[PDB]
């Protein structure tokens, strides 16, 4: 197969439509089409791409096809189905990095503080 | 009804608080303390208010296409910051007060003879 | 059409019948309601033979007189009550009194028991709860006048595929328990009535451990006020030697 | 069960520091004696 | 031609009207009967490709569905002011600390 | 399809009442029937065209008519204790050329002799025991409405804000107090079952709610309590676990920890002060 | 006009409606005549002695004596959550720990500096 | 295990050792 791509950085979420290169493609979310039509300042659509700005978890979560221009919809063979959970200004940190920033930092200390003692013995 | 068409929509999976404008139309616009501060189209319906940690307090109203609502006051007091007062609190804040000033007096003596 | 409730187990063939003598119908069809709702089209024949739709089968022997009607690979959810109905020609559909069915279902693992639900504080009553039985046992009506008991129902969780048989009972008297409130009915030998010697256990109470955003930011910034004490203590220590060496 | 943030790892870790300096102070004190 | 995906109490599962083939991703656990699977807890996040097969009207026809979760579980949430204000306390203290070394370097 | 209203209706003895059919696919004939225990379908009345209607079978006391060819309602001219049934509404295309019927949800009615003796109902949730969670490893919760007349309930469950329909038995019939009196209350029994690691999170929402249809703002009422109208009563409780760790205890704990480090750190800036003006004191001195 | 007042000590919470200067007042909480002869109503106040968060929580309002309820002026909608021996820290009542505290042992190290001084 | 104050509890201990161990260093040299 070749997957979807989801990508999630502030309250927005970009999906990407692996599949025709040579199209033009068009989105569709629980049976109503969606994307290239003007309406929804929030909901823009580009190459291959379809932005969701200020992304709800409660609506606005369930089913995601794409087909190129010309086709049903009801000949399609693949999903998505996604739920998220977004607010502003939150990142995804890992219990690996938050060691490797504690370690990093009482490192550097003991570095300078020999640099500061040797001066302090050429003196 | 009497011109009352806001609600409170609570106890979601996550700590999220919704207000629902019980009024039919599209475009609804949003206000809080007499001025405006959202907008809605269709495909969403709810205001939200975010987590009920943060605790929200105000007057809301919501029109349509005839006239503005009476407000809505919410009052939000989940406490969130409270510590109880038993004996396991007490004596931890009791020992680590000895604790610290005994060790900065024996300082202080050796400080000054 | 006879009345009186039957019982057939979880997958089998039912037989159904309704006698019409005397007149000479065409049209013939089947019912179905619910508890609380309404009637319900089947199966729609006025020629002699099958007309089939899936696991159900009807059948007319004409000069015999009577109407037929088969159903195999038998659910719990077909409990309903089924009214055959015909006409002449013309008009007013004469119906029968209807038919009452009930499926039971299989009981794979049982284990009978009475336990004591927790109180309201709202409430006076207590509640003593029968579950699962193996759907042989029959549950009677109380003694008393002050004693309150249901029948026994079917429920199904489909986050296990697990289904199971309840019975409850409820009163407001002192010297009620449910060592005593079962007492009337049939019972089998090695059911659990337990003892309130508690058990809790503790490495299941674990394995439903949640996480908010504020309890990781609040465990962050106590790792932020360590660092904080020991670089200042670390100052302290070298301020104190420098006027004890001297 | 899920801790996300909250391991008791990174407690365990902050508390190494002092058990570190505790060593390096029995050390020297052996040392001189 | 979807594949339902539905919600229990806590979990998430798959549901088809025949066996379920594996792709890639989570594994999950096969339930008393065959035909739907059970992939675990929604917050620690299901991932994974997964097929079906059709009957009924739907009879000889195939779908692939791709399930995904986000929930933000591991999240922290912060401006970017209070940064700023962590940067600015941690490296006053190192070079309070280092103003510390050099006076007992002399006596 | 065929749709009918109301649902549920009580009214007093000597007072009219008409009830609506309704009908959405240009079929031309209707009728109407009462269902009781013992007897089943009887026809009252039916109307084979538009303008035309004749008897049935039990037709005492029910004046109908046939204005549009979509609407067939049905009066009663006084009520009796007689008339307490469910009645239904049935429609066929033309004249047995195609014998399909379709009929309608039910409405169902009581006639009483007196309004003093409708009563709301009192709901309560019964939370589950510990022998059952070590035992098997699931846990029941049952809801009990109690003391209400007339019948015309509807009960649900509700977990975190939304539906459940998966887990839930309820009692079909509504049993009787004493069933030896003619005015007697019923009481009705719901059940919840719910795995044990469910049930143990502190932050799951369960309720109970029960609609009940009484009375209405058109009424005379000179009794001392209150008028049992319209309305919905609850019952909630959050999931609790007995012994163990939760996520409750582990705030507190970060709480005390961090203004007990906020006290200790003011503490040793005030030392870093006096020693760092003894230094500059001595420094002075030197010179 | 003018919003209610909660007032919260412990486990009682009073709530206040001062937008009706000289009338008799009846409140009612979820479509039910709550107040008057636990709960007690006073001239203008409503006190709820040993608050629950499921059961006391929703809609309150307050009208005057022989008016409707779907007239007033607008409704409150509150959820509280009480405890009791419970102290609530902002960052104010943390400043004010902290510099008392501080305060404290600032003079305990003068009664050592100068008594270490005053011996030798 | 899951319970802080066993880590909380298990520096306090070390703390006071750090004390002790250094008055007996400076009172030696
Ligand atoms: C430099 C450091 C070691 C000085 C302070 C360490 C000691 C004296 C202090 C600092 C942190 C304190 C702990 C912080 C939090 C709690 C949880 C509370 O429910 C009981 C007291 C208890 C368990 C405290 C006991 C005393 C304690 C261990
Ligand atoms: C506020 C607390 C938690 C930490 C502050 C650190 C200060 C107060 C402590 C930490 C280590 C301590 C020192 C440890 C050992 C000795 C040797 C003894 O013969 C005289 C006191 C003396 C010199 C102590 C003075 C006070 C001291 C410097």
């Amino acid at each position: 197969q070749t997957p979807y791509k989801v990508s999630i950085s502030g309250t927005t979420v970009i999906l990407t439509c692996p599949q025709y290169p040579g199209s033009e493609i068009l989105w569709q979310h629980n049976d109503k089409n969606i994307g290239g039509d003007e309406d929804d300042k929030n909901i823009g659509s580009d190459e291959d791409h379809l932005s969701l700005k200020e992304f709800s978890e409660l609506e606005q979560s369930g089913y995601y096809v794409c087909y190129p221009r010309g086709s049903k919809p009801e000949d399609a063979n693949f999903y998505l189905y996604l739920r998220a959970r977004v607010c502003e200004n939150c990142m995804e940190m890992d219990v690996m990095s938050v060691a490797t920033i504690v370690i990093v930092d009482i490192c550097i200390t003991g570095g300078l503080l020999l640099l500061v003692y040797y001066w302090s013995k050429n003196r | 009804k009497g011109n009352h068409l806001v609600k409170v929509y609570d106890y979601q999976e996550d700590g999220s608080v919704l207000l629902t404008c019980d009024a039919e139309a599209k475009n609804i616009t949003w206000f809080k303390d007499g001025k405006m501060i959202g907008f809605l189209t269709e495909d969403k319906k709810k205001w939200n208010l975010g987590s009920n940690a943060k605790d929200p307090r105000g007057m809301y109203q919501c029109k349509g296409s005839q006239n503005k609502s009476k407000p809505l006051q919410v009052y939000y007091r989940m406490c969130q910051n409270c510590i109880e007062l038993n004996a396991a609190t007490i004596s931890g804040f009791l020992f680590a007060e000895i604790v610290s000033i005994f060790v900065l007096a024996v300082g202080v003596y050796f400080i000054a003879g | 059409q006879d009345p009186g409730p039957l019982s057939v187990p979880e997958g089998a063939i039912v037989s159904l019948n309704c006698t019409y003598s005397n007149s000479a119908f065409q049209y013939f069809m089947w019912y179905r309601q619910y508890s609380r709702k309404g009637p319900e089209l089947l199966m729609y024949t006025y020629s002699s033979g099958n007309k089939e739709d899936g696991r159900f089968t009807a059948q007319v022997d004409k000069s015999s007189k009577y109407i037929s009607l088969f159903i195999r690979d038998s659910q719990p959810s077909d409990s309903a009550t089924y009214l055959c109905a015909m006409s002449k020609g013309y008009s007013t559909l004469t119906f029968g009194k209807g038919t009452m069915l009930l499926v039971s279902p299989d009981i794979q693992n049982p284990d009978p028991a009475v336990y004591q639900l927790r109180d309201s504080k709202s409430s006076d009553k207590s509640v003593c709860l029968f579950t699962d039985f193996d759907s042989q046992t029959n549950v009677s009506q109380s003694k008393d006048s002050d004693v309150y008991i249901t029948d026994k129902t079917v429920l199904d969780m489909r986050s296990m595929d697990f289904k199971s048989n309840s019975a409850v009972a409820w009163s407001n008297k002192s010297d009620f328990a449910c060592a005593n409130a079962f007492n009337n009915s049939i019972i089998p030998e090695d059911t659990f009535f337990p003892s309130p010697e508690s058990s809790c256990d503790v490495k299941l109470v674990e394995k439903s451990f949640e996480t908010d955003t504020n309890l990781n930011f609040q465990n962050l910034s106590v790792i932020g006020f360590r660092i904080l004490l020991l670089k200042v203590a670390g100052f302290n220590l070298l301020m104190t030697l420098r006027l004890w060496s001297s | 069960q899920s801790f996300g943030l909250l391991d008791p790892k990174l407690c365990y870790l902050l508390d190494g520091i002092l058990f570190i300096y505790g060593v390096i102070l029995t050390a020297l004190f052996l040392r001189v004696k | 031609f979807k594949i339902p995906i539905e919600e229990l109490e806590d979990r998430v599962f798959v549901n088809c009207n025949t066996s379920i083939t594996w792709v890639e991703g989570t594994v999950g656990t096969l339930l008393s009967d065959i035909t739907r699977l059970d992939l675990g807890k929604r917050i620690l996040d299901p991932r994974g490709i997964y097929r079906c097969n059709g009957t009924d009207i739907y009879k000889d026809k195939e779908s692939t569905v791709q399930v995904h979760y986000r929930m933000c579980q591991s999240c922290v949430e912060l401006d970017p002011a209070t940064v700023a204000g962590i940067i600015v306390t941690d490296v006053i203290a190192t070079l309070l600390l280092a103003l510390g070394v050099f006076c007992f370097a002399g006596h | 399809g065929v749709t009918q209203t109301p649902k549920f209706q009580v009214l007093k003895t000597g007072q009219s009442m008409t009830l609506q059919c309704a009908q959405d696919m240009n079929h031309e004939y209707m009728s109407w029937y009462r269902q009781d225990p013992g007897m089943g379908l009887r026809l009252i009345h039916y109307s084979v065209g538009a303008g035309i209607t004749d008897q049935g079978e039990v037709p005492n006391g029910y004046n109908v008519s046939r204005s549009t060819t979509e609407d067939f309602p049905l009066r009663l001219l006084s009520a009796a204790p007689s008339q307490t049934s469910v009645y239904f509404c049935a429609s066929r295309r033309r004249q047995g050329a195609s014998g399909e019927q379709y009929f309608g949800p039910g409405t169902r009615l009581t006639v009483t002799e007196d309004l003093k003796n409708v009563f709301p109902p009192e709901v309560a949730v019964f939370e589950p025991s510990e022998a059952e969670i070590s035992h098997t490893q699931k846990a029941t919760l049952v809801c009990l409405a109690t003391g209400f007349y007339p019948d015309h309930v509807e009960l649900s469950w509700w977990v975190n804000g939304k539906e459940v329909h998966s887990g839930v038995s309820t009692d079909p019939q509504p049993l009787k107090e004493q069933p030896a009196l003619n005015d007697s209350r019923y009481c009705l029994s719901s059940r919840l079952r719910v795995s044990a690691t469910f049930w143990q999170n502190p932050r799951n929402h369960f309720r109970c709610q029960v609609q009940f249809y009484g009375l209405s703002e058109n009424d005379e009422w000179t009794q001392d309590r209150a008028k049992p109208v319209t309305q919905i009563v609850s019952a909630e409780a959050w999931g609790r676990a007995d012994c163990g760790f939760t996520s409750e205890s582990y705030q507190q704990g970060v709480l005390s920890a961090t203004i007990l480090y906020e006290i200790l750190l003011g503490k040793a800036t005030l030392y870093a002060v006096l020693v760092s003006a003894l230094v500059l004191m001595a420094m002075v001195k030197r010179k």
